RNA sequence: AAGCUCCUUCGACGAGUCGAGUAGUUUGGGAAUGCUGCUCAAAAUGGGAGGUAAAUUUCUUCUAAAGCUAAAUACCGGCCA
RNA sequence: UUGACCUCGGAUCAGGUAGGAGGACCCGCUGAACUUAAGCAUAUCAAUAAGCGGAGGAAAAGAAACCAACAGGGAUUGCC
């Protein structure tokens, strides 16, 4: 049993993407989530996984909702940002 | 509209693909990849060899496909494939050999299910006449049109082919895509390897006048031929030996 | 190969297995009116008379399992519509 | 000329005459017993194809089936399993062949054909006293009849390597070591 | 006469879905805004909450 | 190469001389109830089937119908007098026909044949 | 007229024909079967 | 038996125009390379020389496209939100990922 | 009663069985090697298995789904030698 | 009213037959594990052992929906 990070695997297309792969012993560029919208959306998917399974399929949705509230405001203000970018 | 097309200019095409009766398990899984890769293809089960060829154009229509893709099977170990447009357009006979399907735990590629590939062909196939007939063909089979619904909305791979010997080697390809150093392209081979050796174009549907023909096409049946007749010509060679030794004693 | 001067041979008797009985067709073609249709082949026959023969044939090899059994079957129901028409 | 009509008409067991008939004689025959006999054959062409006469000796036999499966699979089909139960319904016959009547969606039904081997008709008429020899004592058991036939797998060609002249036989021949007297 | 290469009423593909999504788990989307994407490459929002 | 029990499936041919013995035994039987024909029947002169042994020549199971006639031998009679007949087997050439129909010319040459009762 | 699906195998042609797995034209073609026309 | 203008003839009645000024790159999405590749591969049974010929070929095919679509507005890059069906399934991908890792283990095993 | 011959006359050949799909088992044998269950379910110049790149499925060879039949083969048991 | 035919019954009716044993060899069904792969799970043991049914002096198979590609062979079985 030893970790798949020490062993040079490489990354394989599956149904969940791959993404744009950046090269091994270079820069890995720094992205920062100082951002509260950024922040509320990872906080939002780490209290969902430690609260686990519920039996109500109402609060069930509800704590996907807020999952899916949160990256929509992100989103919202991450398109502002790039709007004000775009005109600077 | 029941093209199942959203483009301003409507590249109509659908494939019908289909095997004979006697195709091994290997041919039946190089069906299977490159049916994953045509959105606008059809699945045909087991074609009778003891009917007529041209009754492909009829099996065709019924599927409302101007394309057969028709993988021919024989002795159980051979294959044979044909692209043909299906009422009077060209048909082209090849060999296939070297299958290597996706199956393969060798080729860490993978892209997505009916998304529009990139066609690469080489420069053989614009200079010699008959290689710009099969190049038309295969840009219709593996065209994957632009509007078409059940396609997929970005691009992954890439389709290649390529002139090496009298043959053409056909290769999958994934573009990954790297951050360039201080984006750039990396290819991962994903799917099915197979050679073609072009044996005959015929002018017809399934049959008609001949316009190119091989002529140095070694048939797998042929190399088997062979073999019997030299285990035959060494018997024979071992009984006039004894013959002559018998005739020597006798003198 | 070697040349051997070759002979013809007397008509096999058993190569007359492809049957040409008139007797026989006569039978079959009578029990037909008697016996009837299948489900499947009311199907058939409702479908050639409104015109979808492509319909037809792509059914009859659902229910046969082969091309050459789907298009025996639509030509044998055709000239029944044929010859039904004609009586009528 | 009657049978070769009827011939014709059991090929299309679909058609409404056909379907009518066997919809109200499966009712019939669960009316009445697993095992019971019939006065004649209900398919009086597949019968007399099969070899049976109108005879003093020769005797009709019915029998249900349950249909399915032991995820196993039976070796022997269900005719088999018919001929079987009939065999020791009437152990004094001989099991000559056996055919397909009705089938229903839980049982399959067969009809038998039993000769009767101390019958002074049956062992004076050459061409059926070959079933009075002890050889054929419960044909159906050994897998002698017709269905036991396609079972065994024994048809001629490259096909059937395993199991032309018995399936353990070949194996046998094929796993012994033979030593002759100068090796 | 040539083929004319439409889907007629009772093809298996007459009625094409416009999610282009296969036969994946739908638990691929299950913490997202969107469920899928279409032909185009523009992705295609959850209608609504009941 | 002895994965299975092989112990129990071998065998021995010491009856090699005693079987010997009784198949002399069981051709002289047959020479006793046919006492002035032969223990055998007369067979076919046919070529053997692949490119391997195309050269070489051996004998067939019956002579055909069509060479039987020629000889002037009939169907219903040939077997009665020690000929055996093939009927699946068929002439395809006229050099087949042509050795048979003498090899059954030599038999009639050297056959006594009794007459009936 | 209410159509109340309580047997599963109801269930079973429910979710087939929700699905894109079974369509219209094949739910009424396999419909002509032996258990048909009785 | 090569007949050249028969063959061309045979092109022309089933060829769909294929023109820079005239249709977009969308529309066919085929490259035809400069090179013949066949002065890249010396020897054909050369595996190594061989595949990287074929590798080397379909790259510029995928430059070239990615530059013509890029500029035609045609959306490219697979987004990292976009779950779909792929032509070698989950499962498929699982083995290979297994396998991978059992050649790298048994590498740096044999070193220690 | 029977064999042959000739012919301006005829010449009937086995279906819930082949076949297709699927599951299990088996084989050196996914052209599924065979077998069995379930679903659908045939044909009449037909059907089956092969040969063949040779230009279209051309050619070759047999008739399945009824039945009988001595010998050459096996034999730690039976009556003996 | 009487009489046919069909189906189904009764009788210590007239005459018959089956069961059990044996199972070395034979025809089927059902069906392991130890072992080997220095561990083990595909595989192998093995389409074996154990279990169940059915015959004879032999049983079974058997007169091609066969082999072949030949200048052709010609039911089955067994030896090299």
């Amino acid at each position: 049993v030893y970790s798949e990070k020490e062993l040079g695997i490489p990354q394989l297309n599956t149904v969940t993407p791959v993404g744009v792969t950046k090269p091994k012993g270079k820069k890995k560029g720094k992205v920062f989530v100082d951002d509260r919208e950024s922040m509320n959306t990872i906080l939002a998917m780490v209290e969902a996984e430690k609260q686990g399974q519920i039996e109500s399929k109402i609060m069930r949705a509800r704590q996907l909702e807020e999952i899916r509230e949160a990256r929509r405001i992100e989103a919202e203000k991450k398109e502002a940002e790039r709007k004000a970018l775009l005109e600077n | 509209d029941r093209s199942n097309i959203i483009a301003e200019r409507k590249n109509k095409q659908r494939v019908l693909v289909l095997s004979s009766r006697g195709v091994t398990y290997r041919h039946r899984h190089l069906l299977n990849d490159l049916a994953s890769m045509l959105p606008h293809g059809r699945k045909d089960a087991k074609f009778d060899t003891k009917s007529r060829l041209y009754e492909l154009c009829e099996l065709a229509e019924l599927y409302n496909c101007n394309n057969v893709l028709f993988f021919e099977a024989r002795k159980g170990k051979d294959l044979y494939m044909w692209f043909s447009k299906v009422p009077n357009g060209p048909t082209v006979k090849f060999y296939a050999q070297n299958l290597h399907t996706m199956e393969e735990l060798h080729f860490q590629g993978n892209c997505l299910k009916g998304s529009r590939p990139i066609l690469s062909f080489d420069a053989a196939f614009e200079q010699e006449p008959y290689l710009k007939v099969i190049k038309e063909l295969f840009l219709h089979t593996f065209g994957v049109p632009q509007g078409h619904k059940k396609s997929k909305p970005f691009i992954d791979h890439v389709l290649s082919f390529s002139v090496a010997d009298g043959k053409i080697w056909v290769r999958n390809y994934e573009i990954r895509e790297v951050e360039k150093v201080k984006t750039d392209i990396n290819l991962i081979e994903i799917g099915p390897r197979f050679v073609l050796t072009p044996i005959i174009i015929q002018e017809g549907s399934f049959g008609g006048p001949i316009l190119y023909e091989n002529k140095r096409f070694i048939s797998p049946n042929k190399i088997r031929a062979e073999l019997r007749k030299a285990k035959a010509a060494r018997h024979h060679a071992r009984m006039e030996q004894q013959r002559d030794l018998l005739a020597r004693k006798r003198q | 190969g070697h040349k051997t001067t070759r002979r013809v041979l007397k008509e096999r008797p058993s190569r007359r297995k492809g049957a040409q009985s008139k007797r026989t067709q006569f039978v079959r073609s009578l029990i037909r009116e008697v016996a009837g249709l299948a489900p499947y082949e009311r199907r058939v026959i409702e479908l050639l008379r409104n015109g979808k023969d492509k319909r037809a044939r792509k059914f009859s090899k659902k229910k046969l399992g082969t091309f050459g059994r789907a298009k025996r079957k639509c030509e044998e129901l055709q000239r029944i519509i044929a010859e039904s028409r004609r009586a009528h | 000329g009657a049978l070769k009509y009827l011939e014709e008409l059991s090929k299309k067991k679909q058609s409404d005459v056909v379907r009518f008939l066997l919809r109200v004689r499966c009712w019939e025959y669960r009316q009445l017993n697993v095992i019971h006999r019939a006065s004649r054959p209900s398919r009086p062409d597949k019968a007399r194809r099969l070899g049976y006469k109108a005879k003093q000796g020769y005797v009709i036999y019915r029998v249900r089936v349950r249909r399915g499966g032991r995820q196993l699979k039976y070796q022997r089909s269900l005719r088999a399993t018919a001929e079987e139960r009939v065999g020791r319904r009437c152990s004094n016959l001989r099991v000559l062949n056996s055919y397909w009547v009705n089938q229903d969606s839980t049982y399959k039904y067969y009809e038998v054909i039993l000769v009767d081997p101390n019958h002074k008709a049956i062992r004076r008429d050459p061409r059926i006293n070959w079933i009075c020899n002890p050889v054929h004592k419960h044909r159906e058991c050994r897998g002698l009849t017709s269905t036991g036939k396609k079972s065994r797998g024994l048809n001629k060609g490259h096909r059937f390597n395993k199991t032309r002249a018995g399936r353990r036989k070949t194996w046998k021949r094929h796993n012994t070591l033979s030593l002759w007297r100068y090796r | 006469d040539e083929i004319d290469p439409v889907y007629d009423s009772d093809d298996t593909d007459y009625n094409v879905p416009v999610n282009t999504i296969g036969n994946i788990p739908l638990s691929f989307y299950d913490s997202y805004p969107h469920i899928g994407y279409d032909i185009n490459g523009k992705k295609i929002m959850r209608p609504a909450t009941g | 190469h002895f994965r299975k029990h092989w112990q129990r499936r071998v065998r021995c041919h010491f009856d090699q001389p005693g079987k010997k013995v009784t198949r002399r035994l069981a051709r002289r039987a047959k020479a006793a109830a046919l006492a002035p024909r032969p223990v055998d029947k007369l067979r076919p002169i046919v070529r053997c089937p692949t490119v391997k042994y195309n050269r070489r020549t051996r004998l067939g199971r019956g002579f055909t119908l069509e060479e039987l006639k020629a000889a002037g031998i009939p169907r219903l009679l040939a077997p009665t007098i020690g000929i055996a007949v093939d009927h699946r087997r068929k002439n395809l050439s006229e050099e087949s026909l042509a050795a048979n129909v003498q090899r059954l010319k030599d038999y009639k040459a050297r056959l006594i044949l009794f007459p009936r009762k | 007229p209410n159509i109340d699906i309580i047997t599963a195998e109801a269930m079973t042609l429910a979710h087939q024909l929700a699905t894109g797995e079974k369509t219209k034209a094949d739910l009424i073609d396999e419909g002509y079967n032996k258990y048909a026309f009785k | 038996i090569n007949n050249k203008e028969g063959l061309l003839t045979a092109l022309r009645r089933i060829q769909l125009d294929i023109n820079p000024k005239t249709t977009p790159f969308s529309f066919h999405q085929s490259v035809v390379a400069s090179k013949r590749t066949e002065d890249s591969i010396p020897q054909i049974e050369d595996d190594l020389q061989r595949e990287l010929a074929f590798m080397n070929q379909a790259l510029e095919a995928a430059r070239l496209g990615r530059s013509l679509l890029r500029k035609e507005g045609v959306p490219f890059t697979r987004p990292t939100d976009y779950f779909a069906e792929m032509v070698r399934t989950d499962a498929t991908m699982e083995k290979v990922k297994q396998k991978l890792i059992e050649e790298a283990t048994a590498k740096k095993a044999a070193a220690e």
